[PDB]
């Protein structure tokens, strides 16, 4: 989705397939979904 | 830097570091964000903080899903205090101050 395009509100939808999704993922999550723009 | 940010992941472990080492962070989709995240249910700006001599103030710009802190929505501005940690739907940022 473009950084540019609607923003739809969080639903229990949307936190039940996260819970999921970690479920299905693994330590594997070392590359979540967060990007640093400055160096750490 | 004296305010350092810890990443949590959505299983609960923390992981990579943010030092706020600039005056200004922004949390968003915005690619001019500080810190970026690639979901679609994030706003552009989400989250903005403005680090002044006299404090770290917290302003919530996500007018879809608002900024949660110490598991409570911050409608309007707040201080941001050393142990205070902000909440993104399913992600926290815990602040540390020094």
């Amino acid at each position: 989705v473009d950084s540019q395009g609607p923003t739809p509100v969080c639903t229990p939808t949307f936190l039940e397939r996260r819970k999921s999704q970690v479920a299905e993922l693994n330590d594997d999550d070392k590359d979540d979904e967060i990007v640093f723009k400055q160096p750490i | 830097p004296t305010r350092r940010l810890v990443t949590i992941k959505r299983s609960g472990v923390d992981g990579p570091h943010f030092p706020l080492s600039l005056s200004t962070c922004l949390f968003g989709r915005g690619i001019e964000c500080d810190i970026r995240i690639q979901l679609p249910v994030v706003s552009k700006q989400h989250c903005k903080i403005e680090i002044h001599e006299q404090e770290a103030i917290l302003h919530n710009f996500s007018s879809t899903n608002p900024t949660q802190v110490n598991g409570s929505v911050i409608d309007e501005p707040v201080r941001l205090k050393h142990g205070d940690v902000i909440t993104i739907i399913d992600r926290s940022f815990r602040y540390e101050n020094e």
